[PDB]
RNA sequence: UCUGUUUACCAGGUCAGGUCCGGAAGGAAGCAGCCAAGGCAGA
RNA sequence: CCCGGCGAGGGGAGUGAAAAAGAACCUGAAACCGUGUACGUACAAGCAGUGGGAGCACGCUGGCGUGUGACUGCGUACC
RNA sequence: CGAAGGUGUGCUGUGAGGCAUGCUGGAGGUAUCAGAAGUGCGAAUGCUGACAUAAGUAACGAUAAAGCGGGUGAAAAGCCCGCUCGCCGGAAGACCAAGGGUUCCUGUCCAACGUUAAUCGGGGCAGGGUGAGUCGACCCCUAAGGCGAGGCCGAAAGGCG
């Protein structure tokens, strides 16, 4: 299935060749819409979630949903950061369950095409 | 057939002063595993006297 | 006929504030103005992604009304109270105190 | 690929604007 | 069983619509009672 | 120290969760976890919720071990509640309610 | 007492990653991985 | 920040004079439903009170209040 | 330095009542003597709202019928997948007109709605979807019937043609 083992690959495969400027001009529909200097700051970002994904026991990554409070002060204390940033981590590699879950069911091109980019009233950002 | 008059607070406690229900005394614990359960029925993990008979 | 416009350094009378001084960014239609250090309110934002803001307790300046601020006279060191006469041809504040032109 | 496309793109794209 | 109400649309026009109406004194004045008391709509029209 | 877990507007009698809420009051809360669940109850679950949202404000917050926890005062109040219909026959019509209820449960190291 | 494998933080040692102090020299608290070690077993 | 289902709801934290002001939001009455404590109740007949009254509990400074009311006299709601 | 109102408690009057005061409340209240009254509630099978009672009782909408494995998931008797079983088949199938008006299809969500759960839906939110010279409507022609220039008639409105 889909693990933060894999997800630990995929942020460490990801942070070899991760870069916001190279990224942010690889697709013309999504830096239009949302703002194209809201991208990331890749190498800080990247080496925190690689270090945060380093704090983890092997059955903490295998099995994310285990992670409760004193498992996020231990990560948190891991690392030097902060409890909430590690929860934000684990919100993120929650939406790439969700999205990657979602490419498991749906054939590849029916899950990347109703892909939707969203405003909440058709006036431009609010 | 209808009641005649509204019957009080005291008769409504009365009739159910029986309703309570019963709290299960036992847990029993099994040998291999060491988990809780009911007598004769399989743990969480599947375990019965000792065997893991489900896995699962 | 507008007493208090923007630029103006003021004094303020009333609330937490009182006595303290500064300069006025804008206007608001319900005779609310904001006024520079003054009335710092903290609130609290949750962090938004899309404009890239961080969370956090923000420190932000909540308006007041203008019956509570008054027209700082830099020459007496006092608040003043303001009206309106014609010179040239033109509309213009003064001081009443020592009745000077703005 | 197509699968190393639509894992990179959405993943450093859609971890941007959420 | 078969209820009082059998809908039919041309019918419904035919009869309440607002032409219908105004073809005479009295339907006039219907039509001046509920502009009276400020309705959504006077008659059914689609 | 005492310390709160509330659950408002849940759906069931005040009346049926009553039953469930009655087996526990007292106990340590590892045996009335359990107590909760082999119950085999809808409030039963409720409430397990409930006590085990307890247990974590009172270590979490006020810094209790958990060994020592009783429950000390359990109880459910009565909810808004919700009227409905329900059509019957020769037409008449009846107001039915749906109940809701406010568990409240406090646990102490006392 | 060898070998098979188990035990997140709150026994130990190494402590990668990351993080604190320092301009630098370097220290440091320590998450994970490993080995003690404690569960449970083949003898 | 924490429990929970990326819920519901809750608990801390923070704003505020106040959050028993939290949007199911001024004040928050009664019926109605409960949790806790005192007292009484499992040989007892009736508009449920009133008159008498033992004990027990709690307040006081051996007496005075407060709650309760075993036991007995009389006692068939209001319009 | 805490008004009205809410809640207690204590004192006082022959009575409706009054005074004082602990908590609650957080800005209005009002002596005295006069004045005016939408002036006092338990009843009206009174009117509105709220909450009881029977009672966790009756009931859960055709007596065509279910069983298992796997999937998803916080949780699966009910959802998807597979396998057997069973019911309709001059219909419980397929296509229209009427009538409805988005219920269609996809994704997503589970408070309320669905007589239970619901991860499912004809529920919520967002998106998509209806392509005509030859199918219909329109259009050409009239039926019954309607309206009806002039006209006849009628106090007025109007009736008949
Ligand atoms: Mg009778
Ligand atoms: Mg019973
Ligand atoms: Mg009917
Ligand atoms: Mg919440
Ligand atoms: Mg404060
Ligand atoms: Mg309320
Ligand atoms: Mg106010
Ligand atoms: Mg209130
Ligand atoms: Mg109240
Ligand atoms: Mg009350
Ligand atoms: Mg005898
Ligand atoms: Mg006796
Ligand atoms: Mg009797
Ligand atoms: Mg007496
Ligand atoms: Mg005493
Ligand atoms: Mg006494
Ligand atoms: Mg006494
Ligand atoms: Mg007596
Ligand atoms: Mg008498
Ligand atoms: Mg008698
Ligand atoms: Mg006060
Ligand atoms: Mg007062
Ligand atoms: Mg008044
Ligand atoms: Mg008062
Ligand atoms: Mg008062
Ligand atoms: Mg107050
Ligand atoms: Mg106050
Ligand atoms: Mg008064
Ligand atoms: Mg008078
Ligand atoms: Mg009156
Ligand atoms: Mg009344
Ligand atoms: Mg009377
Ligand atoms: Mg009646
Ligand atoms: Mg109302
Ligand atoms: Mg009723
Ligand atoms: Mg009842
Ligand atoms: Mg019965
Ligand atoms: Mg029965
Ligand atoms: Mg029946
Ligand atoms: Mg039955
Ligand atoms: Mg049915
Ligand atoms: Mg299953
Ligand atoms: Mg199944
Ligand atoms: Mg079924
Ligand atoms: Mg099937
Ligand atoms: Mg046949
Ligand atoms: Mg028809
Ligand atoms: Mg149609
Ligand atoms: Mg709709
Ligand atoms: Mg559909
Ligand atoms: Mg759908
Ligand atoms: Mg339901
Ligand atoms: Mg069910
Ligand atoms: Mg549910
Ligand atoms: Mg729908
Ligand atoms: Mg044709
Ligand atoms: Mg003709
Ligand atoms: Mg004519
Ligand atoms: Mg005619």
């Amino acid at each position: 299935g889909f693990d933060l083992n894999d997800f630990l690959e995929q942020l460490r495969q990801m942070k070899n060749m991760g870069g916001x400027x190279x990224x942010x001009x690889x697709x013309x529909x999504x830096x239009x819409x949302x703002x194209x200097x809201x991208x990331x700051x890749d190498d800080k970002v990247l080496v925190r979630m690689e270090a945060i994904i380093n704090s983890m026991t092997m059955k903490e990554r295998a099995k994310p949903e285990i992670i409760k409070g004193s498992r996020k002060r231990r990560i948190a204390a891991g690392c030097g950061m902060q409890v909430q940033d590690v929860n934000r981590l684990l919100k993120q590699f929650d939406d790439m369950q969700r999205m990657m879950k979602k490419m498991k069911k749906g054939g590849x091109x029916x899950x990347x095409x109703x892909x939707x980019x969203x405003x909440x009233x058709x006036x431009x950002x609010x | 057939a209808v009641q005649q008059n509204k019957p009080t607070r005291s008769k409504r406690g009365m009739r159910r002063s029986h309703d309570a229900l019963t709290a299960v005394t036992s847990l029993s614990v099994d040998k291999t595993s060491g988990e809780k359960h009911l007598r004769h029925h399989i743990t969480a993990d599947g375990y019965y006297r000792g065997r893991k008979v489900i896995a699962k | 006929a507008a007493k208090i416009r923007r630029d103006d350094e003021v004094i303020v009378l009333t609330g937490k504030d009182k006595g303290k001084r500064g300069k006025v960014k804008n206007v608001l239609s319900s005779g609310k103005v904001i006024v520079e250090g003054i009335n710092l309110v903290k609130k609290h934002q949750k962090p938004v992604p899309a404009l890239n803001q961080p969370g956090g307790i923000v420190e932000k300046e909540a308006a007041i009304q203008v019956s509570n601020v008054a027209i700082f006279n830099a020459a007496t060191g006092k608040a003043d109270r303001v009206g309106f006469r014609f010179e040239d041809g033109k509309k213009v504040r003064f001081f009443k105190s020592n009745s000077e032109t703005i | 690929m197509k699968q190393s496309t639509l894992a990179l793109l959405l993943l450093l794209l859609l971890l941007t604007p959420v | 069983m078969k209820r009082t109400f059998q809908p039919s649309v041309l019918k419904r026009n035919r009869s309440h619509g607002f032409r219908a109406r105004m073809a005479t004194k009295n339907g006039r004045q219907v039509l001046a009672r509920r502009r009276a008391k400020g309705r959504a709509r006077l008659t059914v029209s689609k | 120290m005492e310390t709160i877990a509330k659950h408002r507007h849940a759906r069931s009698s005040a009346q049926k969760v009553r039953l469930v809420a009655d087996l526990i009051r007292g106990k340590k809360v590892s045996q009335a976890l359990d107590i909760l669940t082999y119950t085999n109850k809808k409030a039963a679950v409720l409430v397990k919720k409930v006590l085990e949202s307890a247990i974590a404000n009172a270590e979490h917050n006020d810094g209790a071990d958990i060994d020592d926890l009783k429950v000390t005062k359990i109880f459910v109040d009565e909810g808004p509640s919700m009227k409905r219909i329900m059509p019957r026959a020769k037409g008449r019509a009846d107001r039915i309610l749906k109940r809701t209820s406010h568990i409240t449960v406090v646990v102490s190291d006392r």
